[PDB]
This record gives C-alpha cells, sequence and structure tokens, in this order.
RNA sequence: AUUAUUGCUCUUCAACGAGGAAUUCCUAGUAAGCGCAAGUCAUCAGCUUGCGUUGAUUACGUCCCUGCCCUUUGUACACACC
RNA sequence: GGUGAAAUUCUUGGAUUUAUUGAAGACUAACUACUGCGAAAGCAUUUGCCAAGGACGUUUUCAUUAAUCAAGAACGAAAGUUAGGGGAUCGAAGAUGAUCAGAUACCGUCGUAGUCUUAACCAUAAACUAUGCCGACUAGGGAUCGGGUGGUGUUUUUUUAAUGACCCACUCGGCACCUUACGAGAAAUCAAAGUCUUUGGGUUCUGGGGGGAGUAUGGUCGCAAGGCUGAAACUUAAAGGAAUUG
C-alpha cells in the first residue's frame, strides 16, 4: 500500500565544462512538498565515473572522478570538481614486484581557496641492456625524487583552481615535467598524480560558481 | 529449426569423472573450414555425423 | 544512451547482495539477496540463489526507470577474507545476460594500510 | 607430563610450602 | 633431527622480523616463514566473456583483472595449496611452477 | 510314517494387480529363461556339482562411491595401532 | 549474522545493504626479496631536529696503546607489577549457544584484565645458527649489498661533453646460495663441525649414566609473581643420539 516508484520525481545529472559532454546522467529524488522539498535539502549528492565515459577516448580508461553537486534550476542541476582517485585493479597491476614504490603527497591551496592534497607515485625503470633481475633505488635518491616531486606539486597548483587544475592534469603535463626533472636522479616509470582529495572548499559565490556554465 | 550436421574430426578423450563423455572435435559439413569441439553421450568413432542443435555453444572439461 | 546506473555487488561468502542506486548514490532502487530465493541457511551464497535475486533484481530495474548499469562487485574486506565470493560473478551473468547494459566496472573490496589485529588468535582458528 | 606444566606444577607446590612455612613466625 | 637448511623458511641475519595471520584460519605467522600464492583473476571466469561484450557498450571494452596477495600458515599451506611433499633430494628445489 | 517321509484323485481357491529405503550377479553362446544326470539316498531336493537346450539389451569406458595395490612422508610403534 | 551443520544474536530500534560527513585509538598493506642495519633484544608512511656506527678511500696521526675474561655493569621480546592517561581493535578470566556418554575445551556469542603511551619495576624465551671470542692456514662457482679502481663500453643530446642509470673487468668488507670434499664425523652432515693418537696459536664458560630435582636448605634480589646461587638421602640398568629395516 505504497510503492514509491509512481512519486519519484525525475531529473537529470549535467557535467562541468573543460572536459568533453556536459550530460552526466539520470537520478531519482522526491515530491517538492512544503517544508523539505526536492529543492536545497538533498543537492549535494556526488558521482563517480570514469572521465574515459564522459570524455568518450580510452587512454583515460582509469583516473576516476568524483562530482558534487552545487546549484539547481529549470530541471537541471551541474556539478564542480570535488576528486580524482585511481583504481584498485589499476594499481594492483602497476605494483609489480622486483622493483622499488615511491609515494609522496603534500597539502596546497589554489588561487580560489580551494585546499586539497594531492598524490604520486612512481616506479623504477629497469633500464634496456641490464643484467640484474631486480633494480632497486638508493633511498637518499628516493628522497631526492619525493624531494623534486613535492617541490614541482607544489608549483603547478596556486593556479586558477579547479579549472585550470583540471587543466594540468587532463592532459597531464604535471607526469611529464616530473618525468622531465627525474630522469638525472633515477630512472623511474609510470609517474601517476594518482589521487587528489578536496578537504576545505570555500564559500558558495553562485556568480563565480557559473563559471563553467555557457 | 536450424540443426545443424557436424562430423567428428577426431577423438580427443574421456572425460567426466564417470568416463563415459568424449571430447571430439567436429567440422560441420555445412560450409567446412569451421571447426568446433563438443562432447556426446554414447560410443563414437571418427567420420560420423552429430546433429548439433545451437552451432556457437562449444565445451570442453567436465566433473 | 540507455540510462546510467550503480550495481553494487558485495557477494562474500554466506551471501550474495545487489541493488541498483542513483550514480550519486544517495538515491538507492530495488535491491533483493540470496536467502531470499531458497531457505536452508546452507544455501544462502550458492550460485543458484544468486541468479534468481539477479533475477528479481534486473526485473525491477528495468521495471522503474534504469535499464543499464556499472558495477562494483565487493569482498568481505577489511580485515577477513579479501577473496571474492561464491555467488560473485553468478549474479553479474544473470545481469547481462537478463538484459541489460554494462559500462566499466571495478573492485571496492576495502583493503587496509593493514592493522586492526585480525579476529581468531595467534594460534589460528584450529578445529 | 608436558615439561612446560610439570613446571607450573612445582611453582605452585613450591608457592604452597610457602605458605605454610609461613605459618611458623 | 635437523630437516630443513633454511631451518623454517628463510631468515639470515634478522633474530626477528615481523608476523602476519592466514588468510584461511587467521594464524599468525612470520612474514619470512609464510607462503606466498600472487592471486590473480579476472572479475569474469569460463564463459562469461561472450556476456560482458555482448551486454555491454564500448568497442572490445578493457576487462579489468584484480590482484592480491595470498599468504598462508603452512597448516593451511598444507591443508590442500602448495604442498604435497617431497623426497629428501626433492625437498631442497626451489623450483616454483 | 501320529507332529501328516514321498506319490495320486476329487473338493477348498488365500496373499500376491510389479513391490519403500536400500542391495546382490553379470560383458557372448556370456546374461537370463529351460530341463536332465550326478552327490546325499531304504524312502525325501524348493539344495548342490555338473551338463546340454532356447538365447538378447549395454560397455569396450572412467576414478564419483567402494575395496585394494604402489610410492613419497611421519613415527617415541618392532608383542609392531587389538 | 554465524559455521561442517546448527543455535546464541540483530531486525518500525527500518535492521544486513547504501550515500554523505565526523570523531577515537591502534597500525604501517601492496612494494617486501635466501635484501639492509644494530651487541643482543630488535628495527619498514612522511618530513625536521638530535647524537652515533661499519665497510671503503687514504705516501694523514699516535706507536703495542692489545686478546680473552671471576667479580662488577649497560641494554634486554612477550606476558606480568605500581601510578597516571588511553581504552578502536583484538582479547587470559568469567558468562554463555551448540557440540559429546562426559566437553570445565576445540567452534559461536557477550566480554573483564590485557593490548597503546608516560614515570618506575621485573630480567625471563626453542633470547636458536640448539654451533664462545681473537689470529693463522687449507677449494672451485655464479650470484648480490656497500666502498673503490679501471672504459676511443652501453643507453641518455644541446654542438661534443658534465652528471645520472646501465655494461664489463678487478679488489676490499658484507647477507647467503651452488658443486665439491682434500679433510672431519656415530652418523645426519660440516669451508668448519677442516688443518686431533702424526694428539700443543691465545683465552673465557659449561658437562662427567638415568631419576630423585632445579626439589630441599641457606644466602641474596623483587611490591608481588618470581630471578641468581643450589645439595642430599634413596632409587634405578639403562635413559639417550644418528642412521637401517619393517
Ligand atoms: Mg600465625
Ligand atoms: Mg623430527
Ligand atoms: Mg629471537
Ligand atoms: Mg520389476
Ligand atoms: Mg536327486
Ligand atoms: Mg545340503
Ligand atoms: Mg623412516
Ligand atoms: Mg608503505
Ligand atoms: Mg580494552
Ligand atoms: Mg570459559
Ligand atoms: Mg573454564
Ligand atoms: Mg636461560
Ligand atoms: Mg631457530
Ligand atoms: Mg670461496
Ligand atoms: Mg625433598
Ligand atoms: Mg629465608
Ligand atoms: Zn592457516
Amino acid at each position: 500500500v505504497v510503492d514509491p516508484f509512481t512519486r519519484k520525481e525525475w531529473f537529470d545529472i549535467k557535467a562541468p565544462s573543460t572536459f568533453e559532454n556536459r550530460n552526466v546522467g539520470k537520478t531519482l529524488v522526491n515530491k517538492s512538498t512544503g517544508l523539505k522539498s526536492a529543492s536545497d535539502a538533498l543537492k549535494g549528492r556526488v558521482v563517480e565515473v570514469c572521465l574515459a565515459d564522459l570524455q568518450g577516448s580510452e587512454d583515460h580508461s582509469f583516473r576516476k572522478i568524483k562530482l558534487r553537486v552545487d546549484e539547481v534550476q529549470g530541471k537541471n542541476l551541474l556539478t564542480n570538481f570535488h576528486g580524482m582517485d585511481f583504481t584498485t585493479d589499476k594499481l594492483r597491476s602497476m605494483v609489480r614486484k622486483w622493483q622499488t614504490l615511491i609515494e609522496a603527497n603534500v597539502t596546497v591551496k589554489t588561487s580560489d581557496d580551494y585546499v586539497l592534497r594531492i598524490f604520486a607515485i612512481a616506479f623504477t625503470r629497469k633500464q634496456a641492456n641490464q643484467v640484474k633481475r631486480h633494480s632497486y633505488a638508493q633511498s637518499s635518491h628516493i628522497r631526492a625524487i619525493r624531494k623534486v616531486i613535492s617541490e614541482i606539486l607544489t608549483k603547478e597548483v596556486q593556479g586558477s583552481t579547479l579549472a585550470q587544475l583540471t587543466s594540468k592534469l587532463i592532459p597531464e603535463v604535471i607526469n611529464k615535467e616530473i618525468e622531465n626533472a627525474t630522469k638525472d636522479i633515477f630512472p623511474l616509470q609510470n609517474i601517476h598524480v594518482r589521487k587528489v582529495k578536496l578537504l576545505k572548499q570555500p564559500k558558495f559565490d553562485v556568480g563565480a560558481l557559473m563559471a563553467l556554465h555557457g | 529449426t536450424p540443426v545443424t550436421l557436424a562430423k567428428v574430426i577426431k577423438v580427443l578423450g574421456r572425460t567426466g569423472s564417470r568416463g563415459g563423455v568424449t571430447q571430439v572435435r567436429v567440422e560441420f559439413l555445412e560450409d567446412t573450414s569451421r571447426t568446433i569441439v563438443r562432447n556426446v553421450k554414447g560410443p563414437v568413432r571418427e567420420n560420423d555425423i552429430l546433429v548439433l542443435m545451437e552451432s556457437e555453444r562449444e565445451a570442453r572439461r567436465l566433473r | 544512451s540507455q540510462v546510467f546506473g550503480v550495481a553494487r555487488i558485495y557477494a562474500s561468502f554466506n551471501d550474495t547482495f545487489v541493488h541498483v542506486t542513483d550514480l550519486s548514490g544517495k538515491e538507492t532502487i530495488a535491491r533483493v539477496t540470496g536467502g531470499m530465493k531458497v531457505k536452508a541457511d546452507r544455501d544462502e551464497s550458492s550460485p543458484y540463489a544468486a541468479m534468481l535475486a539477479a533475477q528479481d533484481v534486473a526485473a525491477k530495474c528495468k521495471e522503474v526507470g534504469i535499464t543499464a548499469v556499472h558495477v562494483k562487485i565487493r569482498a568481505t574486506g577489511g580485515t577477513r577474507t579479501k577473496t571474492p565470493g561464491p555467488g560473485g560473478q553468478a549474479a553479474l551473468r544473470a545481469l547481462a545476460r537478463s538484459g541489460l547494459r554494462i559500462g566499466r566496472i571495478e573492485d571496492v573490496t576495502p583493503v587496509p594500510s593493514d592493522s586492526t589485529r585480525k579476529k581468531g588468535g595467534r594460534r589460528g582458528r584450529r578445529l | 607430563m608436558r615439561a612446560k606444566w610439570r613446571k607450573k606444577r612445582t611453582r605452585r607446590l613450591k608457592r604452597k610450602r610457602r605458605k605454610v612455612r609461613a605459618r611458623s613466625k | 633431527p635437523k630437516k630443513r637448511a633454511s631451518n623454517g623458511r628463510n631468515k639470515k641475519g634478522r633474530g626477528h622480523v615481523k608476523p602476519v595471520r592466514c588468510v584461511n584460519c587467521s594464524k599468525s605467522i612470520p612474514k619470512d616463514k609464510a607462503i606466498k600464492r600472487m592471486a590473480i583473476r579476472n572479475i569474469v571466469e569460463a564463459a562469461a566473456v561472450r556476456d560482458l561484450s555482448e551486454a555491454s557498450v564500448y568497442p572490445e571494452y578493457a576487462l579489468p583483472k584484480t590482484y592480491n596477495k595470498l599468504h598462508y600458515c603452512v597448516s593451511c599451506a598444507i591443508h590442500a595449496r602448495i604442498v604435497r611433499v617431497r623426497s629428501r633430494e626433492d625437498r631442497k628445489n626451489r623450483a616454483p611452477p
């Protein structure tokens, strides 16, 4: 004597700008009854979707993305950058035995006071013409590499908030430039920013929030 | 009904713990050059003719 | 094309769970598990009931508002088995065959930078 | 009987003669 | 008397390492003295590739497997998995397959 | 010859309408169906040992049950896991 | 939910399942290996500070300053003790559901102490390589960690280099594996367990059939639990080791 199916006021999710398709998907809410409606109550739900989906290309078949809902109008609600995380299976495949892992992170602030932390992971490359079955680093060299990753990472940010951050990650200049400064010290391969967590997002600023909506 | 006839090409062994089923690779005389392996029931030899019903569902090991 | 959803198959031992929800998550849509489509305690994780519940799941799924769905399968994890269960893929089989689309799937098993001492004792679980 | 428990066995007896002897002060 | 040159299992110049548990029975057991099976497997299985490609979008997809370390405890490592048992000489062989 | 050794004729006309869970035997003139001689024997074969008569179906395989043999392995047993 | 199977259990207290966010305390997965370091116990997230160490390099400096050790002392796993914090986890006792003839257990549930840290005790482990320390000599191999020497060697391009990783040769000091066995051993096996009746480099410790017994006694140490020192009467023909065949 219920069945909330024939009651579910439906809705559609839209994607941000600096990507490909701004059309994400479909959802389920409720009848916008007075006092606790379907208005400002829910909204802020967040979606995990691979960006090989929302971009269409397949050279991005891991780098999963987390989008947070902010504003909603005219049977339509957008979303801003809220997360980027790698996939279990991908690293599970990345971490192969007989080599040195390297991990580092750092807390940082963008121009528009979006406070977050970014990560970094890389593996010593077995150079060709090599005999030794394993190839390990030299700790001190690992100190060095982590140091430079820290420098570079805290250099790329403090630049036009999410928008530009995503604009630096999507084409991965970070990876290739870490690769650039790296090869002087020690081989190293893969090299992925792997993960970045938001923790202290600023205020609403609805106007400036409409910065990726044409 | 699209029943398709396939001739035994080789006898591959007995599967199933009981040891009755026989692994055999066949080729249908309905457009040749298209080998598919099946598992029988009764006794068989080379160059017999099995009525394969479905034409894309082959098998291998039993238990 | 179709309409995206999330399947979420927590199918470790002893049971088998399926429920599509909103791609954001805060809006679930139909569930049902393996212990419902048979009763025997011992038969609560078997691939059969898994198939049956995958049926009862896809059924209401394509009968409310979603006709396609990405999945994320998960073992117990934490400080437990971490290895997938009996009706793990047995439910995956009967939700693609049941005429519903699939779109990239992964593993949300909660592997830790391990700790919180496991159950059992240093002497194991002898029997 | 196990060497560990025979160790415990005497450790106990020893602890008891201890007590009995204490009566004599 | 003694019947293993690596005593229990490989550890030479340590005295202590660090114990870990058993994925089967949870028995604590030193890492050096464990037994490790790098467990790998597609999410699918035998006859499930067909229902993947046929009931999904994409071109050929990608099909991501799963890796996970398998730790066992000699007792459970003999109860089923890597063990059998070997002759006196069949014992010194460090050949996996 | 009663508690009826066996044989005969009349009369009497039972249960059993294919048999639960389980379980025995078997691969060709074999299975099964059919009778005879022989042992026992004064008399008494629904038994037995043999014999021929009629004469199929299904395998030609496997380790799932069972039983066993063989290796590696443990042993503090050797009067040998009673 | 839980196991072999079950029950104890949890479920308008919307439980298991889901999403979002927060806190607490442990912990350091994968990478992690016959790989490193420390006297031993032991020691793996990050960064900074603090003092230390070996191997190497060395046409530097002193010039016998050393070797091994009764007494004496430093540290010393886990539990355990005192006083605070901490108390997620897991979890001696205790209570329980099953299980069996019984089941004070094994399995499941509740869960105190405990686990973590600070200040102080305690001083034991199969604290194991069941193998004292320093020095010499005695035999082949490819490994691999650290240091060094060598190169019209490789891969890095900027214009050739300079670095860096890699290849190769050599020599130190390492964690070890391989084959041998001259030689050793009761054997298993041992590059020391070898250079031992053809018996002697230096030095410390312990053992002298089994049981009684690490018991009794004294002393000493500790808050306690206990630690070190540690007999005898009597008893007994074997205990015991490695290998062989069943
Ligand atoms: Mg008194
Ligand atoms: Mg032994
Ligand atoms: Mg030790
Ligand atoms: Mg019949
Ligand atoms: Mg007769
Ligand atoms: Mg008779
Ligand atoms: Mg033997
Ligand atoms: Mg780590
Ligand atoms: Mg507690
Ligand atoms: Mg109790
Ligand atoms: Mg008790
Ligand atoms: Mg001692
Ligand atoms: Mg040892
Ligand atoms: Mg040598
Ligand atoms: Mg006495
Ligand atoms: Mg006294
Ligand atoms: Zn185990």
